[PDB]
């Protein structure tokens, strides 16, 4: 069973090295995904991360919604939107039949605050035919489980047809209790190109 | 505008100091 | 034992993915840690990092002590301070009882010279009650072993009183022989919030 | 043998954490390698520009060749050159006897387009005594296998003599079919310093 | 006119 | 006849040194002439002259209509307007009674393409009383002869009165056959100041 | 605007490289 | 005694014209002193910024610490640091044995707010052998008296030895009650050069 | 005599407040004097004045001869010219009959070295009829006394003809021993307008 | 009477050092006063103070109305407005009951022109409730006396109530005869904060 | 957008 | 706009030369 | 013979005006020639050309190989390459059968030193079938004669096959004695388009 | 004698191509000469500026003095100084014994205004041992003849001694009548290097 | 405001 153990380990490390899932992320910014910033919720305003230069206060740092489609997920490498429900609109790198979505959040064991009450909880994903459409087509309703794994994957609804989209709206309907903001670490969109 | 700001932020990042006066969102 | 093998493999990968330790790093900058840069020793002037804009090279610069609380540890992603003695002060993201510290350095197999003579060797960690306090509380005296693993963990002295700290000072007294500078790749602080 | 399984897993993870190879990359930018950009092929011209100034569109490119000696290899973090033939000139962090080379490309499973036709195919590596030398010394001829692993290593020609090099040229003679450009995600140089 | 353009076309990958 | 030969040669070289004609060019930019750019035909759009910086594609070079009132006439130092008929509006350095016009084009013997099909053929020159006047006063109708000399001069129509102008419109009604564009190397305006 | 661009072009000209990918207008 | 009165007046005016003290200020910037701004406390962050760029407010400060070694002391020409504890590090124009120090603050009669609660109160001066020295040599402990004169002078500790200093640190431990910041108008260093 | 004492005191303060002399300075720049900078000797390259913007240090520079006709005379607010001989030409704010000249230098008690060896010593002043005149009219030969007062006044030679001047040349022939440069703090020209 | 003489001299020098008056100037710019530039008279246009760089004419210098709330009063450090009557609007650093005003002008003995015909003569001061109010409340009508002292102070009218203001308009109704402009060196506002 | 802001709040004194 | 110009004027002031071609207002 | 004299004179001036040769230069940049700058030898770092903007000197720079295919040949308008050996590759404006090459250098009478020791001496020209070809076809071996005329023409070897070229490599093997660099003023390529 | 005619013509054209003179111009900028712009007269101020920034018009000039040592002499490619007297200081490319000077001006036949009243008339050339030397050595006094040729040459004074110069000052004492400015198209310095 | 002005007046010649 030694060679079999090596095979299991190598297979797990291979999957791990492929963005943990082995699946194309069509939202990923470096691959061509982008945030439609005017269709995102308001970013949480905080004057507590002060950037200075030669001791001179220069500007207050806050993360933009772009970080949601970037792979780094160390604590704090997340977009914080104001309040406990909000939305994010993503233009995908290709026109696809969306098949599944991934949400990542830091595990509690790494959270400096002791909890992940700022994680998203109830959410839904919609396909938009253009950047001006309000609601779009429901692709699925889900819950990110604060007691589950850091990375959670969700299957899109099966429809009699396969309508393709290049714009998806993530609607976060609730968070896990944080009284000021909700933090999104990474959102991925998987599916089949046209 | 945001593209302009993020590229300027890229240039600034290494040379600035960052003080947290309270916990950032995590 | 195949299911058990997969369990061992998955458990190791999960721990690996959790910042290798599965423990909150209260010094990590993105999580709310901060360098008190006026309370660091002198940066060695290396001018070995290139800055570019739009693909155009602009100038070379030296890494600041902020990289000590940032997670990237490829060769060169370290703060180089002048000589073989130095100090660094970090404000933590929470008031904690410190339990342990982690120092990382690149392994010898990744160092171009074959050695890690610039790695820190003897060091001590102090708890500070405020950022103007000159004499702090000794939390431990340690040696980073150049013949050990890249990531090394160090247990804090525990004292019967429950004094919590939100400021830590790292004092490096010696390095592994480099005559010009010492390179710190990453320093982490672990413990329990109050 | 549970301890043997844990040993297999820990060894594989240790090697994985050591830049996947456990070998110095003398080309790595943060470790002291650099692109000699005035000696490299011209970067692929994208269809649209990044900005406009005084009515003129400027910057028709995606990534500069520096990314070839940076470790992030998420899709799109690659240098694209025009067509299917090109060259990249790298100054190493030390004068070495080159022993092996590594080329990485994204796996097909992460490619948005479904293919990796833009991956390099036939290539050779030459050692140069200086960056203006017209004809270099052949260190080896190779093919990146699109049906192989993402990371591939190539053994330098066994040489009777020991001339060291601090400059290498990577020459790409063909790609895996993309009609517009070729994408290089990461190139590494391994060997023994003098 | 330091205007920033949006590509709308995917980068090389 | 030796002194007479020297006199002939010196006289020819003198005339040559005086901008080839010995006549004031009131359109000449350095002397105060200027192009009214919003009243010129569309410039021919070509993405074939790529300017790059450190290998990064930067912008596509095309000549502006200003070069028509600049003296350099090496091949390519010409304004190319889209198609085979167009117009150029020039503000003169002084208010004048226009007496003659000069057009220069490269000789065929220097054309890399073997022909000068892009030279202007049928043209007319009009005096404009202000920059908003559509047609203006016809000052003459002419043909640039592709089989004649590089520099050709044309006499303005004699009018019972002498109306002065400081704006002239050059209308090119046809070229010598080039299917994409027409190239103007230099246009001069001669006459008497008021 | 064109005056601004031409003065910037003056500054850039010596330091850039120029590749023709097809014949320029002549 | 009219001549004696004129003599008294002229002596007082002469001393007044000699920077009020008749003593070299080795900290004075125009004479060669300088602020080591990377070693000073952070400048107080004002509520609003000086400008905005690309939608981001920049520069939340009023004066830089350089004004502490400039002679103008009209209201507002002072360096404000956050809170009631801070420090300022000054390189002197020469290596000296420090003999005395001067602190100036505006008088209450010129303060718009009616008070000088932002004036420093308890402070100490240390000599440093270099700007990265953690613990300096105490040159003296003092209190600026809010009920005293605008300009106050303080005698350095009488010392058995003669170690000269070219760097001094001014440490402010308290102010006269302002809850937000402390304002330093001018600090001078007097003594004998080596 | 108390009222008389107050009268003496007030009269001295009034004179002090009137630029210390109570006399028009026709060389003063803000009042209309100007340096003819092409008719000054070489500036010593000191690079000892810091320029900053928004609290950010940018670069060091040397003072220009303009500071000689500006009133600030703190140590360092002087034009340093190369060597011990130099010249400066000033155009006056009015055509005047010159009656006297003033030279100021810092007093020894404010000089960091204890001496003013860089002060001017022997000098002469000439009247010029136009700014291209090479040979001017001698208005006096003088010595600034290093053992005298900071401000010293010098009486012009008066000649029977009434030649007025609007241009003055200051020639410095020697200094008080500094081997590298001579420092001029302020030069004033007094007289009667025509 | 010697100690009494010293007391008189020291008392006079103290008052002199306190901005000559010992009274808060709520208009003073460094203390927070500011000019409302769109409510000031037109600045006198002069092309006679040429700034050049490397001999190249760069711009024509003229003083802005800000200098009126700056303490320097050397000749020419004044705001010149066009003609012989005009107005200046100042926002004060605090909401106050205005009690008195100060105007300074250079003394004639320092004027290069021999006279101070450009000084203000008849003027009035008004309190404005917001920056859009046309006339406001008359706080007093006064004359600056060209034969009086350089600094003149004027008492605000006594009103049955004390209305507070943070904006005052200075209306200059006449000057002392200058045919082109009127020059304001410094205007101060004194009173009691709310 | 190199816009200049007006503080409207008095500086430290 | 005036704040921008005055800060630029601050940067320029020491390095420029100033010629009066007639008396400035005093 | 007077008419014949004028004919001779006019014929010589016409030929002179046609780029001195009356022949197409397929290397000329404005006509479509291009330097392949990654295939040129090292530029000598001279920093002897001044760049200015608005009359303001900004910095010194060295000429690039592009000046070799630009027509201005005043002293200094040349590419200086390091040492006495170098190479330059030019892509031609057309695919041609090369018939001849021209090299120009300044005449000795215009060289400040009296000699042209930096002129190229022995050189060879090769035809390249594509820009990646290492071994090209020898088109001729030549010597630029320092005792000859400024413009020298060199006849290509003609081979029976009709191989056309659009890329030429100029190899310089030696210069006329300058120990530091070699200066190329202009290189031209003549022939017949296919 | 047809061959003799061709010889006359070729000699005249050869001399013409050698910068019209066949003599080194040690002032020529591209050959190493330079303008010492801080020692030259001020450039003529045009009526309007080239741009505006933050509401202020900037750059009131046409050409900088560099154009005097550049060979293009089309109308307007000249340096204009104010009035009819001025000076230009040039550093030569080598230390030489000056033998002759050349001044060029446009011919009347190319002048838009009909005249060349702005051409220099009386002038002198001085050799300077350094650029701050007040009085130079007269190398000669001359008049540019407005009725002569465009290019005029002037013989340096015959000198008993051989002091070489690398700096020359051109002093213009008068022009040919223009009431506003004087225009210099090109100035050359000829001689023998040491 | 980096605006470019048009002279409308001829340069020195
Ligand atoms: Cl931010
Ligand atoms: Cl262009
Ligand atoms: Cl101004
Ligand atoms: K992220
Ligand atoms: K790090
Ligand atoms: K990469
Ligand atoms: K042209
Ligand atoms: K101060
Ligand atoms: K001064
Ligand atoms: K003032
Ligand atoms: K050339
Ligand atoms: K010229």
């Amino acid at each position: 069973t030694e060679a079999q153990a090596r095979a299991i380990v190598n297979s797990a490390l291979k999957l791990y090295s492929q963005d943990k899932t082995g699946m194309v992320d069509f939202a990923l910014e470096s691959g061509g995904g982008s945030i439609l910033s005017t269709r995102c919720s308001e970013t949480y305003e905080t004057k507590t991360a002060l950037m200075s230069l030669f001791g001179i206060p220069l500007w207050y740092f806050s993360q933009s919604p772009r970080v949601v489609i970037q792979p780094d997920i160390y604590p704090g490498n997340c977009w914080a939107f104001k309040g406990s429900q909000g939305y994010l609109v993503v233009r995908l790198s290709m026109m696809i039949h969306p098949a599944a979505f991934t949400l990542e959040h830091i595990p509690k064991t790494l959270s400096p605050t002791g909890n992940i009450s700022s994680a998203p909880k109830d959410f839904a994903v919609y396909g938009l035919e253009n950047e001006y459409q309000e609601e779009g087509q429901l692709l699925g309703q889900f819950t990110y489980d604060q007691d589950g794994e850091s990375l959670q994957m969700f299957q899109a609804l099966k429809r009699p047809d396969d309508t393709a989209f290049q714009i998806v709206e993530l609607r976060i309907f609730s968070n896990w209790g944080h009284p000021e903001y909700t933090c999104l670490y990474r959102f991925r969109v998987h599916g089949e190109p046209v | 505008q945001e593209d302009s700001w993020t590229s300027l932020e890229h240039i600034l990042w290494p040379f600035t100091r960052l003080r947290h006066n309270g916990p950032p969102p995590v």
